[PDB]
DNA sequence: CGTACTTAGGTTAGGCTAACCTAAGTCAC
DNA sequence: GTGACTTAGGTTAGCCTAACCTAAGTACG
């Protein structure tokens, strides 16, 4: 699959991460954008001597002031665009992230700011993402959100679908499987208790229930009622 | 193809207009290559060289020479390439 | 810079025609500013993949393949600049730079929502045709 | 270093059938002074390329295109070993060094030559059987 | 395969001679891990363990011990994963 | 199309356009190795890099002492396995140096003492080329010889075939002609006269004639009568 | 004699597989 | 509890195409 741009999407992809609250590391970059683990070091490497990030010490990946603003920038647009794609253009909600991906590549800061003034100064996505970096284009606590598998882990019960992470987005078969049941933000969810990790994680929505997968229960974020 | 050939047949370029002896004419098409100059659109907004607007064609003599036309709002001086970009109806 | 070479040369060649200027491999390096040994080895790699052929007389013709990705680049690129004018009021000079670069990302889901949204539109703000709407169903 | 991973690793396997041992991923590991990892990983590439596969008691199974290939080597070994005490006359405990590396160059052209030139030997230096000499035709 | 399984079904290896209580044997066969060693090949070649030689297999009682041989030239130790490696036939 | 050993190769292409009196460029080895632009570039800047060759500002190849003394050792290797895959072994004359460009890269120090005394002191390859690095091994000024291209467009006239390049040697079928019709070391041929460059010399041998590219006219070399 | 194009020899970005590694797990007699 | 193997995340060497460049030619009308 064609990235259109590779700098802003390693960028993106370690933006990525760090709100799933996972180490952004190269082999994360590797089975995500699904290049080799020589590529993603190459890459990684041109980008550290540019001076968009630097490799620690335990090899985990951190953004420059550069870096950040760069990540942000390319991530307000991804998020505007998907407002516009939903709200306006009226595009069918499960293919929305994916034309998005690519639209945040193209988008200049004058259409952002029109976005802005069209869509009323949206603060967060489709997918109940906040929108970031607003502050360089002329314009919630989020303690209490809990992800779905520690929810189902530390006892279960019901509770409100408030975020559904990008990583989750890029399958439009399981975002169509989501919406017909009802896992959607401003939802809520009984979410059944599971013992230990790498455990499929069980919800019942308003219309049915499915099964989700560690990675994908540990993407969506709720509110516990 | 009302693109490359138009439907239209009666759709003349501002250049030939002026060559053929000038006249009054309703901007239609301006062309992906004049649009590629945005202090030039600029221009022919301010004047009012637009699609919809009438326009008055100064008739021109020889080739590579800049076609004068007014608009609405004053007129301006397009350049030979700009002039063949332009398509109206006289 | 470009977002996609192939199909900025086969909307470049696609202009020419519209002009009615003679479309060569001159012109191209001109108009995207490309030095003529780019150009010359580009269009040979557009010319193996059977997107156009050089003529007798070193003209190029867009084959069936080339005209079909050249209406569908020109198509996304009007209806992007309807949008950009219509619904979201960005400067009347400034769109086609920036629709410039969405023709590249933009899908045929997307074209077909921006039909029905800016109502059934045959023209661009500037009053060129928007080709291939058969093709969309539409 | 080995010259050819695949050619030495097939080589190894036929080495431990040769000497009644069970071909282990861990017995190659010794062997080649090769990590536990590389090994694994490596006789996977020889599995997907159907050269060996690993049996349910995890013993290392070459299959009919990796037994000919081995066999191949082997006979490239021992005819180098037999050229190079019989004829070049290098020191009887560096020539399996040397045919160590000379088994991966080794055409079948040449097999041919040497086995005319060598009368038509059945064995290497050390004793060992040369196998094969059918496959060459002789 | 004569390689793998010989045609000759007399042929044993030095070890499993000299855990049956030794005996004279001719050598045979060299396998390519004993070659490896250079400087183990250089002292078979010293005391006489190369093909076409007797050799004396000194008996051997338990796992992972020393074979002890006895060449032309003289004797030397080897190792069980070397004895293991040399086959003969006895007389 | 397998090298064994990429540096090596490199090293050697270097010292066959020297050989041939042709400006080493990486141009060169890309057309005769069969390699990318980009991929000769970088081999290149790694032997660079491990000091075996530096390029020059009209980026002509420069090989180090180190480098020079790995070409020769490479090539010594090829001319000495010649000799014995012609004079020992008797692989046919046309495939011998196909079987050396593999030789080359396995051979111990140690077997090529034992060839040079079991040869009896070679100092030339089977195609008349002079072998090197003798004096490191432990063992004629040939101004004279001109090139059946240069002989051509002086003139013609007949001449003594005295080497014929590594270049040459590669393409088999050629070797097969070459042997026929007797354009081979220590035989007499009559070359024809042309004018000009880049034209195909016709030459007439023992047994016949047959015509040689500009490219392989430049790399047989000959003493005229 | 300026326009169009070719020849020749580069460049960086962005991909790949093969074949090596260490550190820290699991699994099984 | 040691031996065999897996999991996880790297590495260098050695290949590739696409898409840009300059300098210095040729072919033409
Ligand atoms: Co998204
Ligand atoms: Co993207
Ligand atoms: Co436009
Ligand atoms: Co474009
Ligand atoms: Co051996
Ligand atoms: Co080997
Ligand atoms: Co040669
Ligand atoms: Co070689």
């Amino acid at each position: 699959n064609d990235l259109i741009d590779t700098t802003e999407m390693y960028l993106r992809t370690i933006y990525d991460l760090e709100e799933e609250g996972v180490v952004p590391l190269r082999a994360r970059i590797a089975e995500r954008l699904e290049q080799s683990g020589p590529t993603v070091s190459q890459t990684v490497a041109r980008m550290e001597r540019d001076g968009l990030l630097t490799v620690a010490e335990d090899r985990h990946l951190e953004l420059t002031k550069a870096g950040r603003a760069r990540a942000i920038s390319v991530m307000r647009k991804h998020r505007l665009a998907e407002r516009l794609l939903v709200d306006v253009i009226g595009l069918e909600w499960e293919q929305v992230h994916l034309e998005a991906c690519r639209w945040e590549h193209v988008m200049s800061e004058a259409v952002e700011r029109k976005l802005v003034k069209l869509l009323g100064n949206p603060t967060t996505s489709p997918y109940g993402n906040p929108i970031p970096g607003l502050d360089e284009l002329g314009v919630p606590v989020d303690t209490d959100l809990r992800r779905v598998d520690e929810v189902a882990r530390s006892g279960g019960g019901r509770a409100l679908v408030c975020r559904i992470a990008e990583h989750v987005q890029l399958d439009p078969d399981l975002m169509s499987e989501l919406k017909k049941v009802g896992v959607v933000p401003g939802n809520e969810i009984d979410i059944v208790a599971v013992a230990g990790v790498n455990k499929p994680i069980q919800v019942q929505g308003s219309e049915g229930g499915t099964q989700l997968q560690p990675g994908i229960a540990h993407a969506v974020m709720v509110r516990v009622k | 193809g009302d693109s490359v050939e138009p439907v239209d047949t009666d759709l003349r370029r501002v250049d030939e207009v002026a060559r053929s002896g000038g006249g009054r004419a309703l901007v239609c098409r301006i062309a992906e290559h004049v649009q590629l100059d945005p202090d030039l659109m600029s221009e022919l907004k301010k004047v009012g060289v637009v699609p919809g607007n009438e326009i008055d064609i100064v008739a021109v003599a020889g080739v590579n020479k800049p076609i004068q036309v007014q608009g609405s709002e004053g007129g301006t001086q397009l350049q030979p390439g700009i002039a063949h970009a332009v398509m109206v109806r006289v | 810079d470009l977002i996609d070479t192939t199909e900025m040369y086969l909307r470049t060649i696609y202009d020419l025609e519209e002009e009615g200027v003679v479309p060569l491999r001159a012109r191209i390096a001109e108009r995207l500013e490309q030095s003529g040994p780019t150009v010359s080895q580009t269009v040979a790699r557009m010319e193996r993949d059977g997107l156009l052929t050089v003529a007798e007389d070193r003209h190029l013709e867009l084959t069936k393949a080339g005209r079909a990705r050249a209406i569908s680049v020109m198509r996304k690129h009007r209806l992007a600049e309807r949008l950009l004018v219509d619904v979201i009021g960005l400067e009347w000079e400034q769109v086609h730079l920036e629709a410039c670069r969405w023709e590249h990302v933009m899908s045929e889901a997307v074209e077909r929502k921006l039909v029905k949204l800016l109502g059934n539109p045959t023209t661009s703000p500037y009053g060129n045709p928007i080709p291939g709407l058969d093709e969309l169903g539409v």
